[PDB]
RNA sequence: AUCUUUAAAAAUAAGCCCUGAAGAAGGGC
């Protein structure tokens, strides 16, 4: 906020600038644009599916039955045979 | 067993979706509804100058109607409280709640 | 042998309620894998597995299409009209080859191709909870700080992470609070299931709009575009769709307060409520708000365009380290340029100068031609000289053969010094 | 020309009437629910089981009574006022044994001080239009 | 001294573990030794949720 | 306690200097 004032201190060296190029002027770069609109709305049926009081206590958690059931069988013949291959 | 549910609001359309979406809540979690029942609209104000000296202005006060509600629940599930946990209430409405 | 592999195979199967339907496949691509090397041209097998008696049979496949490419693989379909006329174009047909073992070893592929076929049935029920709530604002219980990272506790063990530049830029953590969050684009990064949440990206100032304003869960008002500084400012732009709706009315609330209270759940997070126009130029003229826009010259086939304010806001108009300019060349889809109404009377004078000095790379008999210039252009040569009807009737007589001479000089000027200069090989 | 109890009895009918329009349940349950937690014993009970009986069995005609002002405006209620306007075409449409701009006349000074924002130029449009509704006379 | 002590959640000072508001906290402002609850206000959304817990649902400050 | 005419606008925050026309780019304390 107050300091970039050294550069309105040096608004004549602007000046002797414009006074050569003319025809350019102040500048702003441009990114990603695109999907900030898409991902801006569904617009209603991802909070219908999702639908804030009922489909977070009906749908939780689902993923959470498959982790539990994955590493465990890796575990399982090691921990469960034995040691004594 | 009650929880018993009081809420406060300032918006009515904040406080009407809310407690639809209590009782929705309550009715689809398997318990029932007691209520809801709606109390007189309280007034008050409450004087907030944003700006230099008193009263030049010659525009309002800041002034604000409050809507209010309760709604009670008998022998509920631990569904419904990590549900009604779960939910995410929506801002700017009170919630005076009570359990046992 | 393995006489093991099976047993211990449908111990780990069944878990997601669906047992032999999966691990039917992995054999199929795990065993018509395996005779693709021994026999070295082109032969492509399938097997019928059944699980009752243990003993396998595979089947010999060929390829039935109409001409022959690379040689044998084809029944050339005459031919498949006589060993079962149910076979047609499209499947192979059914011949035995004589094998009838559990295996020879290997036995081996079999192991780590199960150990694949779990790990990715793993990632599509992920997947599935990557379906079920992305995106929704849910909230967990810090864990663990890795000094970069964060971990969470979203309820019954789901464990999530947030990244460093995925954050407001100067957070404070401890061990037991929740966060709110929306869930995100997906990265495994390897193997597992973890979920990058997000208070930094727009998405989640928009779900805490679409928690706080009800019209959008009755879909009375419409957001268009976001643009943010997650500590700093935002500008986001809404639209009705009755015209009797006011939603920049509806989005302030009583007192402050949607904003204020998005504000406060965000630190010092400024919004911008802004009205979105079907029309390109004015829905930029709303965007530049607090600033008082003169004049604006719109660039088509860039998305350019050039801004003039005329005075005492010019650095309200550009915003401190340009950030009214920023997010307005964020919220829109043009680019832009903010002047003064000095650059831009220089900016015209520079143009118009220019126009006639290029014009002057050209053949350029006497000053009318330049006062033609100032007083009709129609610049970088006449938008290839297609114009209706005598320029809309413009009068200094000459009716047909002078237009007929500029439109003569301009078509084979843009022919030959364009096919010199901008044509290439 | 009525007690004041009966106008307390549409005090209580505003807020049991919003019990089962919020909890969608039975009637007969929502007032055997209702009548055991107010204590402002005042109240006409025969009106009010009249009332909420009515409103309760009724039906594709109160929908008709408030068609030609949802025809004006947007169907979107407006919950208190969904309350009031459907007790008040309920006794409008009813009530030919008590007078006629009484209660209109506590129901929306009942209305302007228990409803939303301003609810009250809002039903001072309503049943100035619906006074030439399917009853006749003005009597 | 690396400076941690928690044990300690938004409210100030107590520790929920039971029910919905688990790894909450609060005070009990008004202490009902008769009927056995402990009326422990919730700070969740940045706000107060004064709710009556158990003796045993909590852990006094 | 027998008529009161179709619903309400918000930010006051980011330390000090050099190169550069830059509110493009980077450096220092």
């Amino acid at each position: 906020a107050a300091q970039t004032r050294r550069r309105e201190r040096r608004a004549e060296k602007q000046a002797q600038w414009k006074a050569a190029n003319p025809l350019l002027v102040g500048v702003s770069a441009k990114p990603v644009n695109r999907p900030i609109l898409s991902l801006n709305r569904k617009p209603k049926s991802r909070v219908e599916s999702a639908l804030n009081p009922i489909a977070d206590l009906t749908v939780a958690e689902y993923h959470k039955q498959i982790e539990s059931n994955l590493q465990r069988i890796e575990r399982k013949n090691q921990r469960t045979w034995y040691s004594k291959p | 067993q009650r929880i018993r549910i009081r809420l406060k609001a300032f918006d009515h359309r904040l406080i009407d979706q809310a407690t639809a979406e209590i009782v929705e809540t309550a009715k689809r979690t398997g318990a029932q509804v007691r209520g809801p029942i709606p109390l007189p609209t309280r007034s008050e104000r409450f004087t907030v100058l944003i700006s230099p000296h008193v009263n030049k202005d010659a525009r309002d006060q800041y002034e604000i109607r409050t809507h209010l509600r309760l709604v009670d629940i008998v022998e509920p599930t631990e569904k419904t409280v990590d549900a009604l946990m779960r939910l995410d209430l929506a801002a700017g409405v009170d919630v005076q709640i009570s359990l046992g | 042998m393995n006489k093991e592999i099976l047993a211990v195979v449908e111990a780990v199967s069944n878990e997601k309620a669906l047992p032999r339907e999966k691990i039917f496949e992995a054999l199929e691509s795990a065993l018509a894998t395996a005779t693709k090397k021994k026999y070295e041209q082109e032969i492509d097998v399938r097997v019928q597995i059944d699980r009752k008696s243990g003993d396998f049979d595979t089947f010999r496949r060929w390829l039935v299409v109409d001409e022959v490419t690379q040689p044998t693989k084809e029944i050339t379909l005459e031919a498949a009209r006589y060993e079962d006329e149910s076979l047609n174009l499209g499947d192979y047909v059914e011949d035995q080859i004589e094998s009838v073992t559990f295996d020879r070893i290997t036995t081996q592929t079999a192991k780590q191709v199960i150990v694949q076929k779990v790990r990715e049935a793993e990632r599509a029920m992920v997947v599935d909870q990557f379906r079920e709530h992305e995106g929704e604002i849910i909230t967990g219980v810090v864990k663990k700080v890795n000094r970069d990272n964060i971990s969470l506790d979203l309820g019954n063990n789901a464990e999530a992470v947030i990244l460093r530049e995925d954050m407001l830029p100067r957070e404070n953590f401890r061990p037991g609070d929740r966060v709110r969050g929306v869930l995100y684009s997906v990265r495994p990064e390897a193997r597992g299931a973890q979920l990058f949440v997000t208070r930094s990206k727009p998405e989640m100032l928009i779900e805490l709009f679409r928690i706080e304003v009800p019209e959008i869960g009755e879909e009375v008002i419409e957001i268009k575009a976001a643009a943010r500084d997650p500590g700093s400012r935002a500008k986001i732009a809404v639209k009705t769709n009755d015209k009797r709706i006011d939603p920049v009315g509806a989005c302030v609330g009583m007192r402050g307060a949607r904003v204020q209270a998005v504000s406060t759940e965000l630190g010092g997070e400024r919004i911008d409520i802004v009205l979105w126009d079907d029309n390109p130029a004015q829905f930029v003229i709303n965007a530049m708000a607090p600033a008082d826009v003169a004049s604006i010259v719109v660039d088509e086939d860039k998305h350019t365009m050039d801004i003039a304010v005329e005075a005492g806001n010019l650095a309200q108009a550009i915003g401190r380290n340009g950030q009214n300019v920023r997010l307005a060349s964020q919220l829109s889809g043009w680019e832009l340029n903010v002047m003064t109404v000095d650059d831009l009377q220089a900016k015209h004078q520079a143009e118009a100068h220019a126009a006639i000095d290029t014009f002057t790379k050209y053949l350029d008999i006497d000053e009318d031609f330049a006062t033609v210039l100032v007083e009709e252009g129609f610049s970088t040569l006449e938008e290839l000289a297609y114009v209706p009807m005598k320029e809309l009737l413009e009068i200094e007589g000459l009716d047909e053969p002078t237009v007929e001479a500029l439109r003569e000089r301009a078509k084979n000027a843009l022919a030959t010094i364009a096919q010199a200069q901008q044509e290439s090989l | 020309m009525e007690p004041a109890a009966r106008r307390r009895a549409r005090e209580c009918a505003v807020q049991a009437l919003y019990s089962w329009q919020l909890s969608q349940n039975d009637i007969a349950d929502v007032e055997y629910q209702f009548l055991a937690e107010q204590d402002v014993k005042d109240v006409d009970v025969l009106y009010f089981r009249e009332l909420l009986a009515g409103v309760a069995t009724n039906t594709a005609y109160l929908d008709g009574l408030m068609k030609p002002y949802l025809s004006r405006l947007l169907e979107e209620l407006g919950q208190v006022e969904k309350a009031v306007l459907r007790i008040a075409l309920y006794e409008l449409s009813k009530r030919s044994d008590v007078p006629y701009k009484v209660a209109i006349n506590e129901a929306i000074e009942l209305a302007k001080s228990f409803g939303a924002e301003d609810s009250h130029k809002f039903v001072n449009g309503v049943l100035d239009k619906a006074a030439p509704v399917i009853r006749p006379n003005k009597k | 001294k690396p400076r941690p002590k928690t044990l300690f959640e938004p409210g100030e000072m107590v520790r929920v573990n039971d029910g919905p508001f688990a790894d909450f906290n609060g005070v009990v402002e008004e202490v009902d030794y008769e009927k056995s609850r402990l009326k422990v206000s919730v700070s969740i959304f940045g706000r107060a949720t004064p709710v009556e817990l158990d003796f045993s649902q909590v852990e006094k400050a």
